[PDB]
């Protein structure tokens, strides 16, 4: 009940436009206003999962107006092993044909008034944070 | 860039010598072509005339608009010193050379020539049969030894030399093995007559004590002769070049006669698409190419896995960037050899894309990008991942008894340009090995 109400407001809602779902939402349903998808955790270097996730924003309502052309992000830290993981889960949707573009800088960040966990404080309370993270008339007796 | 370089090696070529190599008019015909067109017609206008022209009235056939290029053709000529200015009563007279005039005259008006261009034995032979098979051959067996790709008839030392002691072709006895280096892959994408003035000017700068003159002599009358015809055999440092030129795959001999070939004629002017390839997506490449020669140089920086008779396919990977890259390849000349070789089909399709981004925003002009963005983007993050760690030569200074003292060091660093690194915080600094002498003679002092 409480996902179908916070799909049903995301959907008609003026108010709200963005959406945290999981891995329960991967795969098997329709979402016809979806239209961008970002990743920020991923499982793994499962393939198979890439794909279905990718196919929740395929169907979107606006897919046919001229210039329209969805996204899809995936973030990923350089200099690990989720580059190794994110170039292996890459390898069907590289084969069926969509090509991946790597973006080094988002234009523009810097001018945002409010970014999360900008000073060096709180990055290092959070730190310490995730580190931390780690008979029957005897009845009345009783 | 083919005139330009003649051009800039016969400038560099000092007065006394150009004198006595406009003596032949063989040479001058040759010479008179490279010049830019404002340049040919005032050559040719003071040609025919004995007699001297002010540089006012050469500047009043030049209309307002090519002023620029009037600056630049007396530049060009005065470089030379084909056109010796000499100034009295006032003016500053032009005249020509006296040499270039009676050369340029006997070759136009057919007066004495002293057999410069040469005689003919009237014995032809098959051009496409033998001067054709032989040419392509030879010129294939350079240009294979030179990728790398393993050949039978290895080039003979004479060339070979060349290639060492010339940028082209580094090699090293320790290694015991020859490598091609960035000079080399962008001689392999410059276009044929651009690949032979290359090594005819390694050539001529190579060669020490065989005159200078006699060289370009030899050189300018070959490409006067035509091919498919016969000449009968000249100086006595000819005999020697014309053999060596033989190495190159330029003149056949029959083991008498010597004759021109293709290449002979190529070297005087210039003159679906074998090379033209497909790049997908998936980092493939089919190139629509039969030549060993292309498919040598495409092993660079692909990882070949098979070969048809009418194309070649293989796939980018990591490994074969890294190779050419560290051959010292570009990935600007990379994707250069990829966009001049691109398909027809790929061509049709960015042509598209362009149109489309045009007619989606037409207030931007787009740059025709014929392959993807992210192969570009793939091979610029390869570079980048060589890059990566950043590492000098040289010393650190600290320890420094006054804040004064360690400025001044610094900022004559600085000055001279040898400053890596500074903090002023730990009054602390480095200098690249190269001005540490430097840096240390100005502390003496
Ligand atoms: F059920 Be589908 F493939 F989203
Ligand atoms: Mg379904």
């Amino acid at each position: 009940q409480e996902r179908m109400n916070i799909l049903q407001n995301f959907q008609y809602n003026d108010q709200i436009n963005t959406i945290f779902l999981s891995k329960v939402g991967d795969t098997s349903i329709d979402l016809p206003e979806a239209t961008c998808l970002i990743q920020i955790s991923s499982h793994y270097g499962s393939r198979r999962q890439e794909a279905q996730r990718l196919g929740r924003i395929l169907r979107a309502k606006r897919r046919n107006d001229e210039g329209f052309n969805a996204f899809f992000y995936s973030l990923v830290s350089k200099d690990t092993q989720e580059m190794y993981y994110s170039t292996k889960r890459q390898a069907f949707l590289v084969d069926q044909g969509y090509a991946f573009k790597v973006i080094t800088h988002l234009h523009g960040m810097e001018n945002i008034p409010n970014l999360a966990y900008a000073s060096p404080r709180e990055r290092r309370e959070l730190l310490q944070e995730v580190l931390l993270k780690n008979h029957p008339l005897i009845r009345k007796m009783y | 860039s083919l005139k330009h370089s003649v051009t800039q090696y016969l400038e560099e070529i000092p007065q006394q010598v150009q004198n006595r190599l406009y003596t032949s008019p063989a040479t001058c015909l040759a010479i008179y072509r490279i010049l830019p067109p404002l340049a040919k017609f005032f050559i040719m206008a003071m040609v025919f005339n004995e007699n001297e022209v002010p540089l006012l009235d050469l500047d009043k056939w030049v209309n307002s608009n090519g002023k620029l290029q009037f600056q630049n053709a007396i530049k060009s000529m005065k470089s030379l010193h084909l056109l010796i200015p000499n100034k009295s009563s006032g003016t500053l007279m032009i005249n020509l050379n006296p040499t270039f005039k009676i050369s340029l005259r006997n070759a136009l008006t057919g007066g004495e020539v002293q057999n410069s261009f040469g005689v003919v034995v009237e014995e032809n032979v098959v051009s496409l049969d033998l001067l054709d098979e032989y040419s392509a051959n030879k010129w294939e067996t350079i240009l294979h030894f030179m990728v790398g790709t393993p050949l039978a008839k290895i080039p003979s030392e004479k060339v070979l030399n060349l290639l060492k002691h010339s940028k082209l072709m580094e090699e090293v006895n320790s290694t015991g093995e020859f490598k091609i280096t960035n000079e080399g892959f962008q001689f392999l994408l410059q276009e044929i007559n651009s690949q032979l003035w290359t090594l005819l000017l390694q050539y001529l700068k190579m060669i020490e004590t065989m005159d200078l003159v006699d060289v370009l002599h030899f050189i300018f009358m070959l490409g006067a002769l035509e091919v498919g015809k016969a000449y009968k055999i000249l100086s006595e440092t000819q005999r020697i070049m014309l053999q060596d030129m033989r190495d190159y795959g330029l003149v056949f001999q029959k083991h008498s006669i010597f004759y021109p070939t293709k290449l002979a004629l190529m070297l005087t002017s210039d003159t679906i698409p074998d090379g033209s390839l497909i790049v997908e997506t998936n980092f493939k490449i089919y190139s629509y190419s039969n030549s060993p020669l292309q498919i040598a140089v495409l092993s660079l920086f692909v990882h070949l896995k098979a070969r048809f008779v009418n194309m070649v396919l293989g796939q980018i990977t990591r490994e074969s960037i890294r190779r050419a890259l560290t051959n010292g390849i570009t990935a600007d000349q990379i994707i250069a050899y990829l966009e001049t070789h691109a398909h027809p089909q790929m061509r049709r399709l960015a042509e598209e894309k362009l149109e489309k981004k045009l007619e989606l925003d037409p207030n931007c002009k787009e740059p025709l990008q014929v392959l993807p963005p992210t192969v570009v983007d793939q091979i610029r993050l390869w570079q980048l991942e060589l890059d990566r760690v950043i590492t000098y030569e040289g010393s650190l200074y600290s320890d420094f008894e006054t804040s004064q003292e360690y400025n001044l060091l610094s900022k004559y660093a600085q000055d001279i340009g040898v400053l890596l690194w500074k903090d002023d915080k730990k009054k602390k600094f480095f200098i690249s090995k190269e001005g540490n002498s430097q840096v240390l003679d100005f502390a003496k002092r």
